[PDB]
């Protein structure tokens, strides 16, 4: 309710989404340091976007630290300007500029488990997230990292009903939307931060894959192709298909060498093809590779 | 399995239970409203009903309006002739949040046969959301059924639509049902459709998870009891035409009970 652009000063632009242009601006009343997105309304002819909707109903419920917050709403009859926190960098910036030699262990593991808390509370508030990827996980100078762009969110109910999909960037995608499943849950937001989880130890994406079926593709040779026993109903899913080549699932230690024995364990459990099986968000918390966990 | 998300579900209906006091109507507004009455709330929310039917928008889109409109008419007065646009505005806004493809502002022209502008509907849109401050994401007498739905024993289709109906027909009387919960009326509901069905009652694994029993529920029972009764006869009919559909297993041809027992 509180603000008005008068207050805020423009420091220069720091990103842009279809969502319309993202500012780095100053509060010249309190001093705070915001990111204001803009959704121009001129322009659109159906109104208020329903992606604009949903950011700011799921955000206004949703205040956790490992949330970016949404601290204000300036409704003109012209412009929607979306008042955030405001963090310096992402993850794929982080990764690409300054994790050259790598990203130690201490600060994988403190991310990780911050993005755990983060997504458990989305789950715990029926929120589906629907686009992790480092993209969209900010970090601040203080080592906090948390997630952003709910504008592919959405509110779910128990148990769920069919959703909106081809969801989720292709490379964090999980095999469940990839075959077309008719529900989709909280374990495709798990398979992203488990795709994240590999990609913060490598610095390079675990499946990067140029289309659905070479994505599925690209999943299968690195964890097998699934059947009956690893996946019950995987061959009755409307896009599998019996012609599917059959790959054997590799030594997990393969698939991220350096990672240690509790790291493969948990990111093991955050890749599993069944998605009842998959582990949540919230038990992930209590994984033995989390036990001598920082904040640095 | 996960689509019954086993790690939140407990998690996600304490905070629906306490969400749904937050987005709770004013239950006295129609009084307060010098020119619109109960009827005429009844006659908008029944014609939102077949505008549903019409695009076939999920119930859950139907019962987000309502919660919309009721919200709104706690602290706006508004004119009959304004009455329609503000449930059409709230239709809008319900589909853009819960449908993977909302019907175009066009359409929603269309559907009030051009008793209203596209800049009005628009304008409209706008001012809901400034009013209820962009708070869309109510919990809703579909949410609470859906979940005491997991604890029927064995599943029974006949059951779950039943309390889909006697739910949608609440949402047509504010009177009385502005004065309940959505979780109440949701308990009612599974309460009198299980009765109805199988002859059996109000779970006690429902009382674990709710904290509600047969006595705390009595008086909504009561009421959605008599709604159930005598529904054949209300002015407003369109819950019970879309109910005899074979998608909903015509449940809105099933007699009602003569009697509750207590």
């Amino acid at each position: 309710g509180p603000g008005s652009m008068e207050n805020f000063q423009k420091v220069e632009k720091i990103g842009e989404g279809t969502y319309g242009v993202v500012y780095k601006a100053r509060n010249k009343l309190t001093g705070e340091v915001v990111a204001l997105k803009k959704i121009r309304l001129d322009t659109e002819t159906e109104g208020v976007p329903s992606t604009a909707i949903r950011e700011i109903s799921l955000l206004k419920e949703l205040n956790h630290p490992n949330i970016v917050k949404l601290l204000d709403v300036i409704h003109t009859e012209n412009k929607l300007y979306l008042v955030f926190e405001f963090l310096h960098q992402d993850l794929k910036k982080f990764m690409d500029a300054s994790a050259l030699t790598g990203i130690p262990l201490p600060l994988i593991k403190s991310y990780l488990f911050q993005l755990l808390q983060g997504l458990a509370f989305c789950h715990s508030h029926r929120v589906l997230h629907r686009d992790l990827k480092p993209q969209n996980l900010l970090i601040n100078t203080e080592g906090a990292i948390k997630l952003a762009d709910f504008g592919l969110a959405r509110a779910f109910g128990v148990p769920v009903r069919t959703y909106t999909h081809e969801v989720v960037t292709l490379w964090y995608r999980a095999p469940e939307i990839l075959l077309g499943c008719k529900y989709y849950s909280t374990a495709v937001d798990i398979w992203s931060l488990g795709c994240i989880f590999a990609e913060m130890v490598t610095r390079r994406a675990l499946f990067p894959g140029d289309s659905e079926i070479d994505q599925l593709f690209r999943i299968f040779r690195t964890l097998g192709t699934p059947d009956e026993v690893v996946w019950p109903g995987v061959t009755s899913m409307p896009d599998y298909k019996p012609s599917f080549p059959k790959w054997a699932r590799q030594d997990f230690s393969k698939v991220v060498p350096p990672l240690d024995e509790d790291g493969r364990s948990l990111l093991s459990q955050m890749l599993h093809y069944d998605p009842n099986k998959r582990i949540s968000a919230k038990a992930a918390l209590a994984h033995p590779f989390f036990q001598d966990v920082t904040k640095p | 399995g996960v689509n019954e998300v086993p790690d939140y579900h407990e998690d996600i209906h304490t905070y629906l239970r306490e969400m749904e006091v937050k987005c709770k109507p004013k239950v006295g507004y129609m009084k307060k409203q010098p020119d619109i009455t109960n009827s005429m709330r009844a006659i908008l929310v029944d014609w939102l009903v077949e505008v549903g039917e019409e695009y076939k928008l999920q119930n859950e889109t139907l019962h987000l309006a309502v919660n919309y409109i009721d919200r709104f008419l706690s602290s706006m007065s508004v004119l009959r002739g304004k009455l329609q646009l503000v449930g059409t505005a709230a239709m809008l806004l319900a589909s853009k949040f819960e449908e993977i493809y909302p019907p175009e502002v066009a359409e929603f022209v269309y559907i009030t046969d051009d008793t209203y502008t596209k800049k009005q509907v628009l304008r409209m849109e706008h001012l809901v959301l400034k009013v209820l401050a962009f708070d869309l994401a109510a919990p809703t007498i579909n949410q609470f059924l859906t979940q005491y739905f997991l604890h029927q024993q064995p599943a029974n289709c006949k059951v779950e639509s039943l309390a889909m109906f006697l739910g949608e027909l609440s949402l047509i009387d504010a009177d009385p049902y502005l004065k309940y919960l959505p979780s109440v009326i949701a308990a009612a509901a599974f309460h009198l459709a299980l009765y109805t069905v199988t002859g059996q009652s109000w779970p006690e694994s429902l009382v674990q998870k709710t904290g509600y029993t047969l006595e705390t529920l009595k008086p909504c029972l009561l009421d959605l009891h008599q709604t159930y009764l005598r529904a054949p006869q209300h002015a407003q009919q369109s819950i019970r035409e879309k109910y005899k559909n074979s998608k909903y297993h015509g449940v809105s041809l099933l007699n009602p009970p003569e009697t509750l027992n207590v």
